């Protein structure tokens, strides 16, 4: 009966089996969550080495025709998108909370109490985080950004050398402040030109006060060194005059033939001499350059570039002040160039990075630009060195967004575990469980920590539980909630003085989209699969 | 049907790392035939149908199809090495290797990586610290140490019995490319220095040219052939009558239109003729083609052309003679003149005719001449002579010497042994590890000169224990320990810098993986 | 729900689920037009009329 | 270059391998989950030839299942040991395996010595067997009745969760007279279980001597009498038909005289055996050699009863119920070694010929007449009965046995939960866990008919704890009440058996690291 | 990646239903067995 053409399942059976997808998701990089965890590799078709351990790179290329293997894809894409930061342990946080509400779902218990178990035992937990906050401008600033970005580096490549990367992103992002309208100051991000060249070390990758672009000079001939230049943003292509579509040229008289040929030129040269009548030095094109431009750009004596993109070209202006001009007119029905809308640059020198130059432009006079030309072994290094100063860069902008650090190593989330067990015990309903199942949900990122650490998980975990604990009652002694733990003695250290230092908006955000990952699956107990 | 994924094969443990290093192993004992002055050449063949024989490490690394990842970072890093200094393409590749294979023992006694990484970044700095302390200066104005650094660079090639002539080339070839502009830029581009491979002749017949050589010929016989100094000049626009992109038409209707049209065109190619022959040239270069009526006018004005050059010939041209292309004739002003020639003869090299523009007055821009048998000859001759270059080009660059063949290896190996006493903890083992995995260069030699480690390796090690013992080396052509300062052996620093540090990026990226995933089609 | 070209869809009205199964039957097509109009007409209660009409249908 | 192994051998790691070796067992459980309580159902099993195997024993599913896992067939085993042992709880031990397989594996996956579990495991089962041999309860000296009358609810009780559930009340006496009439040795084989199609549940009757199938008769069946008084059996097991002497012989005549001399010794050799197998006063004759037509014919006049072709088990039934003895030769045909009844008739039950040998003082066996179905029904009584024989057999070999439903369980799990708070160390955890996961089976008891298994099992721990010792489930009640006064028990042996092969189960479970097969 | 593992013997071939619908197929089975036999 029934006529579906396709195949379908029952009840339980469609649970299971997203509980088990759900826990291949995570066990595929549960090995790359704590700083302790190595790398992994993604190698297509072709032969195309991808060493990466982000989390949301390999969830994207991984291409698993599950639904729910989708949605935890299609979520850490939205949280990386979001935020940047944290986008594995939210998954693991959701695939533990589907894991605690299967257990339940077994014992003949409805899937709508356990869903408001869990919604309750969320908002006390975000509830509770407000109280365990830490200001910002009462410590010392440098020293807490600095913190903070060794720890988001912490789990990368670059996590030994973590003393000068924290340092030059700290530099980049307090060079690229932009102010709103008279309120609060603002921190944009992906605008840092983050170039990558095979070359020496690491540590040599100094920081470039001002900008970089990726282009060479147009002719061999323009010099290669102009001090206090003249930037002028252009948005069209240098080439000769060319007639429109319905404008055709029918030729009548052979004395005008000439004229016209000579004039299709002279309209360039004398847009040209215009163009340069300013004293102008540096000069960008985002289209084509012909030969006569770059003969005059040659006789004239000043730079040429070709083929700029639109972005570049747009920073560059922002930076040192210029207008880009996509036209010549004006009020009237003359063009002509001002010298009121020209960019005051100091030194363009072209220098040659490993077999391949590029221009470099210093600081000018309106705002200060921020250049990184990160130098490696190979492309992978270099693609791996440029994921994390973006997820440092990222991390260090959620921060100063919001002024408010939090501890990690694993406190929080016993602390979250304990609030929310001493809470359960007030409800007196069928929510209990739920809460429960909600606090021990959390505690995955300790014991992943101590697999990935290979040390004692069950004596780590009782001995957090232990310290948690006393620190809830007895407000004589209410400083015992800041312990962390260390992965590289096994006991607790000192954690919130210097260890490390990490955002709270981040983490609320990663609850929240497990809570909604647990919840929009959990209503799930069908599926319909057609025939193609 | 009801799986994840498809065809995806995942591999995660031990097993992984073993691969890698055994891949590792394999590529540098492949790459260890081809070390020292006593090693032999080896023969390529690519699948287009050619023959490769070289003796270089990067040239015969790149003709090696593998599927291993492992193999392709090694080529990766090898090809990156050879682009970024040029010279020390093996030596980088063999320090990896033994790096990666000492690294096993660790490993297999439950020790975590970034305690392994971090003790190979603390031996790192301690080594480029050392090799930055143990800096000897040189001066640049000296040509006699120049022309023996040279020597001591190329002596392992094939060009061990004419680097008497390969190695002045080389320096003059460096004293002619170094172009000083405008401002304190000194560049030092390798664009400008074409390399000629002519099949034919003795190899004593090569030299260096004070110019270019086009291999060209004149458009009319009726032209010259030997000018004393001419005035070169050079065009860029097309010498003949071309349609326009405008769309236009020329609508007629009476009788004398065509003879009309037909007359200003030679009218008008002749006024460009003109403006071509206003400061009186000689030799006129251009990039397009040329009519005949151009070519009649130039050959009644006693001038000659040449057509179809390319635009990194007519740099080189304008470079050497001292001026720049024109686009429009209206413009050639009078300071577009090149007056830099001396000697303009067109002679035939093998049923061929080739330009020959020498003696010029300061040229920047020199062509290097070739005569030798046939292809492949040619080719290691040009490779070797880039080599030299670059080598030169580094060590002007930096005028930094360090001793070779094995003293500067011990050396810091003693150093790195005297102040591992100091360290405690689980960062003391691995450090000596790789303190004493320096010794795989000089124990190479050793097996490829006489085969008799087993005595040489420690009667260097006794030797550098002393104070005043730091620059000892193994003579690769007889086989006994010889001081570095009586021998003549040097090598510019900052290429066994970047050797060190590409070696430990490449130990460094290789540690840290434990997974491979193969089956995703990339999209 | 999952269609052939590979959209998952996750409803809880009656009448987008019987209009994504796609069933054969004419006796089960006229459901899903039933449906349909009712969720035109009034828009709630588009499962309890299909409940409805099957209880009736056993009875009879 | 040359390879290590043979091309095509898997390989595995420890932590995967035992997840997916966790995860294949899991799977098992689901079979036998149903078939438990007495609300409970049966599976239905085709193999590849169309027949359809109905059995509500967890042994016989598991055995028609056929499975190839390496990892699964630890259940089948100790599932036969316990079937071989006594013959009870079969599902219960596969649900304790799983059970503790599933609370040990976030254990395992956390990272947990193997050895401290199995140790954890051998230390807590050697604490449930104390405690069981501690609180057995059993008596010294009962009365006469009090026997019968406890075997009567064993057999009720064993009988509660089967398919003759609707007449537990009636196969509980036959069973206890069936068991109390096998001698001391208590010989299983003894027991004769006849199928005769017809009739239905209580037409079933227990008779008090033998019973067999009529075999192929000739042509002088009908013409004796099928009925006597007092008869006498005399079991022979020599050929009664005209046949060669021994099949080497070779007679070498002369003349016709020795011919006729030798053709007439024949039959003078065949009537005298008639007349000294007739002298011996029987009138019933059985033998396992196929009686010819002669002798048949021969004994038709005489008004005697004959019958060949009589299996070896039918044989021996009927002599351990008569009391003679197998007779080769018919030279020695006394008095001492021929049988005796009371009645023998054959009647038609179920259009098929059977005869009866009822009426035996000293007879120490039976035959069981099970009708119903057609052929799974009688098999399902079969299996049944022979389960009811084994508990009936294990109460007489044992005489110790405790309340039960999941009053055991719940007292064993409390004990082990007190006893946690004393050790220390890891060592509280594993015992946490044992004694959470003996707690299933109420929950799966109480979830076959659809109550609130959590409530119950709440009311349970609570009575427990307060108290109060023998409280177990309900039914028909729909709540918790006292098994050791609803006439509930059951043997105490079977849980220990259940328990020692489900911790034998895990440990060898626990013990396996890496798999490897090979091709072929 | 969660691998399958094989349990029973041929287990791409056989098909393995709950209970419910078995119950109501086995009804309708009977009920068609009465009516055709039923004249
Ligand atoms: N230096 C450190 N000390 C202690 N714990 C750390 C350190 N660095 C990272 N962690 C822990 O590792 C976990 C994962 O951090 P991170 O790698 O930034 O996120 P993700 O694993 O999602 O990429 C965090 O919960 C944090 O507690
Ligand atoms: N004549 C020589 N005397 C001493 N050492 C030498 C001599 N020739 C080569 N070597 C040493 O052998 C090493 C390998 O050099 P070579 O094979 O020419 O290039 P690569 O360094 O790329 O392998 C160098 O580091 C050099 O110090
Ligand atoms: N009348 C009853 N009252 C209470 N519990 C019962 C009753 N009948 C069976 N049980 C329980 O059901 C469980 C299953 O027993 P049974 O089906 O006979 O064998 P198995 O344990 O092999 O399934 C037993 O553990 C027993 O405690
Ligand atoms: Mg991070
Ligand atoms: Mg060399
Ligand atoms: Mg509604
Ligand atoms: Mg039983």
């Amino acid at each position: 009966p029934l006529s579906v053409f396709g195949d379908r399942s029952t009840g339980e059976t469609i649970r299971s089996q997203n509980v088990m997808a759900a826990a291949s998701i995570a066990n595929i990089v549960k090995s790359s969550l704590g700083p302790v965890g190595l790398d992994k590799m993604l190698v297509d078709d072709i032969g195309d080495v991808t060493i990466t351990n982000d989390g949301a790179t390999i969830l994207k290329l991984l291409e698993v025709e599950h639904p729910a293997a989708k949605v935890l894809c299609e979520l850490a894409d939205l949280q990386d998108k979001e935020v940047g930061d944290g986008t594995t342990s939210v998954v693991i946080i959701a695939a533990e909370l589907l894991k605690n509400a299967d257990e339940l779902v077994k014992q003949k218990i409805h899937p709508t109490s356990v869903i408001s178990g869990y919604r309750l035992a969320c908002k006390e937990a975000v509830r509770y985080i407000n109280e365990n906050l830490i200001v910002n401008t009462d410590e010392l600033g440098r020293d807490c950004l600095i913190n903070a970005a060794k720890t988001s580096m912490s789990s990368k490549i670059i996590g030994i050398n973590g003393d000068f990367f924290a340092n030059m992103v700290v530099d980049a992002v307090l060079a690229i402040k932009y102010t709103d309208i008279r309120g609060q100051p603002r921190y944009p991000v992906n605008s840092v030109n983050i170039l990558k060249a095979h070359g020496r070390s690491q540590m040599e990758s100094m920081l470039i006060s001002g900008y970089a672009l990726n282009c060479v000079v147009g002719s061999q001939g323009m010099p290669k060194r102009i001090v206090n230049a003249k930037i002028a943003c252009l948005d069209f292509s240098l080439q000769k005059t060319k007639m429109k579509l319905g404008v055709q040229v029918v030729i009548t008289d052979p004395e005008k033939l000439d004229q016209i040929r000579q004039r299709e030129s002279d309209i360039t040269k004398e847009r040209i001499q215009k163009i340069l009548a300013t004293g102008a030095n540096v000069i960008l094109t985002t289209g084509g350059i012909d030969d006569m431009c770059l003969k005059y750009f040659v006789e004239a004596g000043a730079m040429a570039v070709r083929r700029v993109l639109k972005r570049d070209l747009k920073r560059i202006a922002k930076a040192s002040g210029a207008t880009i001009l996509s036209t010549l007119a004006n009020l009237e029905g003359e063009e002509t160039f001002e010298a009121a809308m020209l960019g005051q640059a100091e030194e363009v020198v072209q220098e040659r990075i490993c077999d391949d130059e590029l221009i470099l432009i210093k600081n000018t006079k309106a705002r200060t630009s921020a250049s990184i030309i990160l130098r490696g072994a190979n492309d992978f290094m270099c693609d791996e060195m440029e994921r994390s100063l973006h997820d440092a860069l990222c991390v260090v902008k959620r921060v100063l967004e919001s002024k408010s650090v939090v501890p990690g190593g694993g406190a929080v989330e016993a602390a979250l575990s304990i609030y929310l067990e001493n809470y359960a015990t007030s409800m007196g309903s069928r929510e209990q469980l739920a809460i429960a199942e909600f606090a021990r949900s959390l505690l995955v990122i300790p014991n992943t920590l101590a697999v990935n650490a290979a040390q004692d998980s069950t004596d780590l975990v009782a001995k957090l539980r232990a310290f948690h604990n006393e620190a809830q009652v007895n407000p004589e002694r209410k400083n015992l909630k800041w312990i962390g733990l260390d992965l590289s003695n096994g006991k607790p250290r000192d954690n919130k003085q210097a260890g490390v230092f990490e955002p709270t908006i981040v983490k609320v955000k990663s609850l929240k989209f497990a809570t909604e990952a647990a919840i929009t699956i959990l209503r799930i107990d069908d599926l319909i699969k057609l025939h193609p | 049907v009801l799986v994840l994924s498809q065809n995806t094969k995942r591999e995660s443990g031990r097993k992984v790392q073993s691969g890698n290093i055994n891949a590792a192993k394999t590529i540098a004992d492949i790459i260890r035939t081809c070390l020292g002055p006593k090693s032999m050449m080896k023969m390529l063949l690519d699948p287009m149908g050619g023959i490769v024989m070289t003796n270089d490490g990067n040239a015969i690394l790149r003709e090696i199809q593998v599927q291993h990842p492992a193999a392709k970072s090694m080529i990766e890093i090898s090809r990156t090495q050879d682009e970024e200094v040029g010279d020390g393409t093996t030596s980088v590749i063999i320090l990896a290797g033994e790096m990666l294979s000492v690294a096993e023992h660790f490993l297999e006694q439950q020790m975590h990586p970034t305690v392994v990484i971090s003790a190979y970044r603390k031996a790192l700095d301690d080594m480029i610290s050392t090799l930055k302390k143990i800096s000897i200066p040189v001066d640049i104005s000296d040509s006699d140490m120049m022309l023996n650094i040279i020597n001591s660079s190329i002596t392992t090639k094939a060009i061990s019995r004419w680097s008497s002539l390969a190695c002045n080339i080389a320096l003059d070839a460096v004293k002619m490319v170094q172009f000083e502009e405008n401002g304190r830029k000194e560049i030092d581009i390798k664009k400008y220095a074409r390399v000629e491979k002519i099949p034919g002749g003795i190899i004593e017949d090569s030299c260096v040219l004070r110019g270019v050589m086009i291999n060209k010929d004149v458009t009319h016989p009726r032209m010259r052939r030997y000018i004393k100094n001419p005035r070169i000049v050079l065009l860029d626009s097309s010498l003949e009558y071309k349609k326009g992109e405008s769309q236009t038409d020329i609508e007629i209707t009476r009788e004398e239109d065509f003879t009309r049209i037909l007359q200003m065109e030679e009218e008008y190619i002749q006024q460009l003729c003109e403006d071509i022959i206003q400061l009186k040239p000689d030799v006129v270069i251009t990039e397009k083609g040329i009519s005949d009526l151009a070519q009649h006018y130039l050959m009644r004005a006693n001038i000659t052309a040449i057509r179809r050059v390319r635009k990194t010939d007519n740099n080189r041209i304008a470079r050497a003679c001292g001026a720049r292309i024109v686009s429009r004739p209206e413009e050639l002003r009078e300071d577009d003149v090149g007056t830099g020639a001396g000697l303009l003869e067109i002679k035939k090299i093998g049923d061929e005719y080739f330009t020959f523009i020498t003696d010029c007055k300061d040229p920047k821009a020199c062509t290097i001449l070739l005569r030798g048998a046939s292809k492949e000859i040619l080719s290691e001759v040009e490779r070797n002579l880039q080599d030299a270059m670059q080598v030169c080009r580094n060590v002007l660059l930096d005028p930094q010497l360090v001793p070779g063949g094995g003293a500067s290896e011990m050396a810091v190996a003693h150093a790195l042994t005297e102040k591992s006493k100091a360290m405690t903890g689980v960062e003391q083992w691995p450090y000596r590890a790789v303190a004493q995995a320096l010794e795989v260069i000089p124990r190479t030699l050793i097996q490829n000169c006489g085969a008799s480690t087993i005595r040489l390796l420690t009667s260097l090690r006794a030797k550098h224990t002393q104070e005043n013992c730091e620059t000892w080396g193994v003579n690769g052509e007889t086989g006994t320990l010889v001081d570095m300062k009586e021998l003549g052996i040097w090598e510019p620093l900052a290429v066994k810098l970047q050797t060190y540090k590409t070696a430990v990026e490449t130990a460094v990226l290789l540690l840290r993986i434990d997974d491979i995933v193969s089956g995703h089609k990339k999209k | 729900i999952q269609d052939g070209k590979g959209d998952v869809t996750i409803t809880n009205d009656g009448a987008t689920i019987l209009k994504q199964m796609q069933v054969l039957h004419p006796a089960a097509r006229m459901l899903v037009e039933l449906s349909k109009a009712q969720d035109i007409e009034a828009g709630d209660g588009t499962t309890s009329v299909v409940i409805i009409a099957g209880s009736l249908l056993d009875s009879c | 270059p040359v390879i290590l192994l043979k091309e095509g051998t898997d390989s595995s790691q420890g932590i995967p391998q035992l997840v997916s070796n966790i995860s294949a067992c899991q799977v098992i459980a689901e079979a036998v989950r149903t078939t438990l309580g007495p609300r409970g159902m049966d599976k239905l099993i085709v193999d590849g030839r169309g027949k359809a195997t109905i059995s509500n024993d967890g042994a016989t599913i598991l055995k028609l299942l056929d499975v190839v896992h390496p990892a699964a067939k630890t259940l089948v085993d100790i599932a036969k040991s316990q079937d071989a042992e006594v013959g009870d709880g079969t599902t219960s031990v596969t649900l304790l395996a799983a059970e503790f397989l599933k609370q040990v594996k976030p254990y395992v996956e956390e990272g947990l010595h193997p050895q401290i579990i199995i140790r954890a495991f051998r230390t807590a089962t050697q604490l449930a067997v104390n405690k069981i041999k501690e609180i057995a309860v059993t008596v010294k000296k009962a009365d006469k009745v009090e026997q019968r009358k406890l075997l009567e609810k064993c057999a009720m009780t064993a009988l509660s969760s089967k398919l003759i559930s609707q007449q537990k009340a009636f196969f509980a006496k036959m069973v206890v007279d069936a068991v109390m009439m096998l001698d001391d040795l208590l010989q299983l084989k003894m027991i004769g279980i006849k199928k005769v199609q017809g009739g239905a549940l209580e037409d079933s009757q227990l008779v008090a001597g033998v019973a067999f199938k009529k075999t192929f008769s000739y042509a002088g069946f009908e013409m004796q009498p099928k009925k006597y008084h007092n008869p006498k059996i005399a079991l022979l097991n020599v050929e009664l038909e005209l046949k060669a002497e021994k099949d080497n012989a070779e007679i070498r005549v002369h003349t016709v005289e020795d011919y006729q001399a030798i053709v007439d010794a024949e039959w003078n050799i065949l009537y005298d055996k008639l007349e000294k197998i007739h002298h011996s006063g029987a009138k019933v004759v059985l033998s396992k050699l196929p009686i010819g037509d002669v002798a048949t014919q021969y004994f038709a006049d005489r008004d005697m009863f004959c019958a060949g072709r009589v299996p070896e088990e039918d044989l021996k039934r009927t002599m351990m119920a008569c009391g003679g003895s197998i007779q080769t030769s018919v030279n020695a045909l006394s008095a001492d070694v021929l049988g005796r009844c009371q009645v023998f008739e054959e009647t038609q039950i179920g259009g098929e010929r059977y005869n009866f040998f009822t009426g035996c003082p000293k007879a120490k066996t039976c035959t069981f007449i099970l009708r119903g179905g057609a052929e799974q029904f009688m098999e399902e009584t079969e299996r049944s009965l022979h389960d009811a024989i084994m508990i009936v057999r294990r109460a007489i070999k044992n005489d110790s046995v405790v309340a039960g439903g999941g009053a055991i369980e719940m007292e064993l799990s409390k004990y082990l939960r007190d006893y946690s708070r004393t050790i220390p160390g890891k060592q509280q955890l594993l015992i946490g866990a044992y004694a959470k996961a003996l707690e299933i089976i109420p929950r799966q008891l109480c979830d076959n008919a659809g109550f609130d298994a959590t409530n119950i099992l709440n009311k349970l721990r609570a009575r427990h704890a307060q108290g109060g010792t023998w409280y177990g489930v309900d039914i028909n009640n729909e709540d918790i009440a006292d098994n050791f006064e609803a006439f509930v028990w059951e043997p105490a042996m079977v849980r220990i058996n259940a328990l020692t092969a489900a911790s034998e189960a895990a440990c060898l479970i626990v013990s396996v690291d890496e798999t490897i097969k090979n091709p072929r | 990646y969660g691998r399958p593992f094989l349990i029973i013997k041929d287990q791409d071939r056989k098909s393995r239903l709950m209970g419910l619908e078995a119950l109501k197929s086995h009804i309708m089975a009977a009920k068609a067995v009465a009516n055709t036999m039923r004249t």
